[PDB]
């Protein structure tokens, strides 16, 4: 026997049958809730309130689960354990609450804000009614690795991706804390070690590095300047990849190292290499943190002695005030070249080298496609780079459509990528010995034999575990000497990539999916969950998904346009093309 | 102009010789130079850009969907029902009727379908039974005459002496022009 | 207030900047119509259509031939009449946009008493309507009483009228 | 279009209807798909902003077919500036994710055997990008001194002269006779190939 009970917001609405026997518990914390329920509005436009049932539901929950404790038993624990089981059989029938969300997204007004508020609401309170994800998820994509229909690889985004890295760190803290928490102060507490462990990291770190102070109140966070310098930024972006990565494998309910024996390989961009490497080594959870340790050890030290090698100086107003004036990006030592031939780029980083002494010239740093490439150097030798691009380049808005196409003068677009130190330049090279110091001396070892699966280089794209000598030392001459090839690092021929980096949505992933764009490859953002309107690539969502959404492969242009052989009942053969088959004639027209 | 020197060469010629070339090249590539491995078909064509049973009985409602309707009834072999029930213009003479198959066959409540040897063209019957006057009695039926032509017996009961009088519709099944091979046969109709 | 049938100026103005999205004062006449859309070539032919449609007959060599000489080319043999393109053009104007209550014939007779405007000024004043589209939602009748008012002072301003 | 109404009202054997030297509006294109009553619709789009207008057409109307005949500026007749591979290069992954687009290429084939590596794809593979099949081709000038046609015997000597020139040296057309043909203006301003004769 269960007695009705009603909770409501306005208009929406939901019933709970509540067993009689505790119905008086659950007649006392409504009654605490719909007290805690704020005014519901027109259209519930306003924040902090539900739009949907599901909503409404999912604050039920986040509201009973911080009342509940996990190490004292409540009369509470009964309440939450029904109204969670009611919930996951009358919202999240069969899918993953990931598609759930992005469902509400798209089909009613729900804002981001909110989707994130009920993602989290709902594993607090499933982590609070200890109801763990144990279970081996039935994610498509992961079954059909199983049967080997797909290769599935994850990539590892570096630098230059976005600005506020941080932000998306305090969202992964808030939304996903049951899960990340954990991690977040073992790294935390970590750097706290490392700070006072190196000699002058205190001299480095000016403001500090508590992190968890700044993740708990967003007021004590200092400048977002502070933050962007590659000491803090490198080590955090790591913490965010691996964090990413522990999320995945908890709500697919693997291992770290199931996880990473379901992929076929793994590679990251500049830093991000680490990571794999780190997550190429790791096995279970308690065998977890060493791996950690090492790989957030590393980006410390990339952090520190590359800022000790080349730190920043104080630039002359006069140039940024050119540069902003002249609808260019900030002053920084790395520069992001769209649509243009690196035998161009070459040709101009060699003029301007021609004239600048050899401490102050300039080099590529990442090749990232065929017509999109980064130059890194000294931000004023940048700025003297993007000069001699301006005068070349045609103004945005000219159209040369009648001109003859050789005539057109080539328009492109040059942007200063948000970095405060340059990446994979001569300027890092001192560094690296003390760095592999720092490898040694912390004992930070990566072995041939720990590595399960294969890890490609940013520079040959070969596998890192057939290399003769240490791989910590190939990995610090890969990040700041060697340059990033990313289009010949990328020949593994694997269906799905994971953009497990920073980034999102101006990620790694998206880059990588332009560059092999139409090869059957589809790339998944895995560190944001959204709704992509083209649905050329997937979003976190198609990762947790069980149905016919979560298998979604891309376009091979070869194997599905095809052109094919077909002969008639007379023996009439024809050439079969998508034309032919319409008008059931050659694909050969003449035309008008 | 690199490859206009032959003067007075006719069309058929030319672009036959593309299409051979193409045949050829796409043959050598992808087939072994091997003429069996092409696979055939009734009649190439008709099949929208856009993207086995021998005696099945359907049933049309108020509800039925016009697409499900006439793909099932077509089903999936390429066939002469395939066409008759696919082809949206037939071909009287050389004017472009729509196709009347699909006008008789619109799915409305309260025919039946019934076909007969489903698999096997060469004796396919479909049958569109029809409440004439409360009792459900066959109206339509659409089969082959000898191969090369399309019968449809469309039969009327409420005559004169109660014995039903049966209409021949005609139609060239001309596999050949595969766009629209129903061409409605004018002599004698 | 006495009528004045449309002149064939007016008429190629509104025609020609209603296409172009741009306002009427927005647009100069003395400009070839090549000058105008040289950009693309689609735009160029689709108004050469419009304008044929509305007048039915062209001179040769009309887009290279500013405007202004053009009006009383069409002048001279045009009388006075919205066609047949003007006449859907209104009729999307009416229907498409939010007068819910009131249809073309209502929004005649609305200028033609509270005004005085009779046929030929309602014509003028609706090709002012035209060039001026509010494109986003307008509320209800009370915004396009106010708005066809502006619209006869737009009309009233160019033309040399007063009410 | 009027007269073409009656005769698909009067159902004259009319595949199609292509729209030649530009793109129509969006309007106009709704209006010839599901009043005119075709089978498909031709369109042959000058520049990457006239294929972005063939995409919204395709966009708008998905269960209609519409052939986006692509010339490249190489092409006879009335031609663009544009190259033929480059402004494909660049809209090929647009286009491909519209079903009901069939992508014909044209300009400068007169051989089955120089436009075979475009029907396969791996014309594409010159240009470091995936191969890239195409729907079928186009052939203008290849057919133009064929028995057939009404074009003058001597006329076809002419053209017969004409040497023609690989694809990379077309653009100089616009300056004086490459391989027997220059570009010159039409009536209106646009530019055409013509066979480099005295007149």
């Amino acid at each position: 026997s269960t007695r009705p009970l009603t909770l409501s917001h306005g208009s929406l609405e939901h019933v709970l049958l509540v067993p009689t026997a505790s119905f008086f518990i659950a007649s006392q914390l409504q009654e605490q809730f719909n007290k805690i329920l704020p005014e519901p509005t027109e259209g519930f436009a306003a924040d902090d309130e539900p739009t949907t049932p599901a909503e409404l539901v999912g604050k039920f929950l986040g509201y009973v689960s911080s009342l509940v404790e996990p190490s004292k038993v409540g009369q509470f624990d009964q309440v939450l354990n029904l109204c969670l089981t009611e919930f996951e059989n009358c919202y999240l029938e069969g899918n993953d609450i990931h598609a759930l969300a992005a469902k509400l997204l798209q089909e009613n007004d729900t804002t981001l804000v909110k989707t994130k508020e009920l993602i989290k609401n709902y594993i607090t309170a499933r982590i609070m009614a200890k109801r763990p994800f144990d279970k081996k998820s039935n994610s498509a994509l992961f079954r059909a690795v199983g049967e080997g229909n797909a290769q599935l690889v994850a990539i590892f985004g570096g630098q230059g991706n976005t600005d506020d890295y941080f932000e998306e760190l305090r969202d992964l803290y808030q939304t996903y804390h049951v899960l990340v928490g954990d991690l977040i102060k073992f790294s935390a507490e970590t750097l706290s070690e490392l700070i006072r462990t190196t000699l002058d990291a205190e001299k480095v770190f000016t403001q500090g590095l508590n992190i968890l102070e700044w993740l708990e109140n967003p007021s004590n966070t200092p400048d977002k300047d502070y933050l962007l310098s590659i000491p803090i930024s490198c080590p955090l972006i790591g913490v965010i990849q691996l964090a990413h990565y522990v999320v995945t494998a908890k709500l697919l309910g693997f291992t770290p190292g199931e996880l990473r024996s379901y992929l076929k390989g793994a590679t990251g961009h500049s830093q991000g290499l680490v990571t794999a490497v780190a997550i190429a080594e790791t096995d279970s959870w308690e065998s977890f943190f060493v791996s950690v340790r090492k790989a957030i050890t590393v980006l410390f030290f990339i952090g520190v002695r590359c800022y000790e090698a080349y730190p920043n100086t104080s630039l002359p107003p006069s140039i940024l005030e050119d540069s902003l004036e002249n609808n260019e990006g900030v002053p920084s030592p790395m520069l992001s070249i769209s649509n243009l031939t690196q035998e161009q780029v070459q040709d101009y980083v060699n003029k301007t080298n021609s004239h600048l002494p050899a401490g102050k010239q300039v080099e590529i740093s990442l090749v990232n496609g065929a017509k999109n490439l980064v130059v890194s150097g000294p931000p004023q030798s940048l700025y003297g780079l993007n000069l001699t691009l301006r005068k070349a380049k045609a103004p945005s808005g000219l159209d040369q459509s009648r001109i003859p196409f050789s005539e057109r003068k080539l328009k492109f677009s040059n942007r200063f990528l948000p970095v405060a130190s340059p990446f994979h330049s001569h300027l890092l090279v001192p560094a690296s010995d003390l760095i592999n110091k720092d490898l040694v001396k912390n004992n930070v070892s990566f072995n041939a034999k720990d590595i399960q699966i294969p890890v490609y280089d940013t520079f040959d794209g070969s596998d890192l575990r057939v290399l003769s000598g240490s791989i910590s030392e190939r990995i610090v001459d890969c990040i700041i000497r060697l340059p990033v090839k990313w289009e010949t690092t990328t020949q593994f021929k694997a269906t799905h990539i994971l953009d497990f980096g920073p980034g999102g949505a101006s990620g790694l992933g998206v880059l990588t999916h332009r560059n092999k764009d139409g090869t059957g490859v589809r790339v998944i953002v895995a560190g944001t969950l959204d709704i992509n309107p083209d649905d050329d690539y997937g979003f976190k969502q198609e990762i947790f998904d069980v149905t016919s959404n979560g298998l979604k492969k891309n376009p091979n242009w070869l194997e599905e346009y095809h052109p094919k052989l077909i002969k008639n009942k007379s023996g009439k053969i024809f050439v079969e093309t998508k034309f032919s088959k319409l008008i059931g004639r050659p694909p050969l027209l003449v035309p008008g | 102009a690199q490859f206009t020197k032959v003067i007075d060469e006719p069309i058929k010629s030319i672009m036959d010789g593309i299409h051979d070339g193409h045949i050829k090249k796409l043959l050598h590539q992808y087939y072994g130079d091997d003429e069996s491995k092409i696979p055939a078909v009734e009649y190439f064509g008709g099949e929208s850009p856009v993207d086995s049973e021998d005696s099945a009985v359907f049933k049309a409602t108020s509800s039925t969907d016009e697409e499900s309707w006439f793909k099932a009834l077509a089903g999936s072999e390429i066939n002469w029902r395939h066409a008759s029930f696919l082809c949206s213009f037939i071909t009287q003479d050389k004017m472009f009727v729509s196709n009347p198959i699909r006008k008789v066959f619109k799915p409305s409540q309260g025919m039946v379908v019934e076909i007969s040897n489903g698999n096997t063209s060469s004796k396919t019957v479909v049958t569109l039974s029809e409440p004439v006057q409360g009792e459900l009695k066959p109206t339509v039926i659409l089969k082959l005459l000898k191969e090369n032509i399309i019968q449809m017996e469309m039969i009327e009961n409420r005559t004169m002496d109660g014995k039903p009088v049966s209409l021949p519709l005609l139609y060239n099944f001309n596999p050949d022009n595969g766009f629209a091979p129903i061409s409605e046969v004018m002599e004698d109709r | 207030i006495a009528d004045e049938p449309v002149k064939a100026s007016l008429l190629l103005h509104v025609l020609v900047a209603h296409k172009l999205k741009k306002s009427l004062d927005s647009i100069p006449m003395s400009k070839t119509i090549k000058d105008l859309v040289g950009g693309k070539s689609t735009v160029q032919n689709e108004i050469l259509g419009d304008l044929g449609k509305e007048f039915g007959t062209t001179p040769e060599k009309p887009e290279e031939t500013p405007l202004e000489e053009l009006a009383e080319t069409f002048q001279d043999t045009f009388s006075g009449a919205l066609g047949k393109q003007s006449s859907s053009l209104l009729s999307r104007l009416i229907s498409s946009k939010m007068p819910g209550g009131f249809t073309i014939t209502v929004a005649r007779k609305y200028l033609q008493t509270r005004w005085g405007l009779p046929s030929g000024r309602q014509d003028g004043v609706l090709l002012v309507a035209l060039s001026n589209e509010p494109a986003a939602r307008l509320g209800s009748e009370a915004d396009a009483k106010a708005f066809l008012d502006s619209m006869a002072q737009k009309y009233a301003s160019i033309v040399g009228v007063d009410l | 279009i009027p007269l073409i109404k009656e005769l698909r009202s009067k159902g004259y054997p009319i595949q199609f209807l292509t729209i030649g030297a530009g793109v129509p509006s969006l309007e106009v294109a709704s209006e010839y798909i599901e009043t005119l009553g075709l089978k498909y619709l031709g369109l042959k789009p000058g520049s990457i902003d006239a294929i972005s207008q063939v995409i919204n057409i395709a966009k708008a109307h998905p269960n209609f077919p519409i052939a986006l005949q692509w010339t490249g500026g190489r092409g006879g007749g009335h031609h663009s500036f544009e190259d033929a591979h480059t402004p494909m290069l660049q809209m090929y992954s647009k286009i491909r994710r519209h079903p009901n687009i069939m992508l014909i290429f044209g300009s400068g084939f007169g051989s089955a055997d120089d436009t075979y590596p475009y029907l396969t794809g791996e014309w594409s593979t010159k240009f470091d990008y995936p191969p890239m099949p195409f729907d079928g081709f186009l052939f203008g000038s290849r057919v133009m001194i064929a028995k057939e046609v009404k074009t003058s015997p001597d006329a076809k000597k002419c053209i017969a002269a004409c040497t023609g020139v690989p694809d990379d040296k077309w653009e100089q057309t616009y300056k004086k006779p490459t391989g027997g043909i220059v570009t010159v203006r039409s009536e209106m301003g646009e530019p055409i190939h013509k066979i480099a004769t005295r007149g």
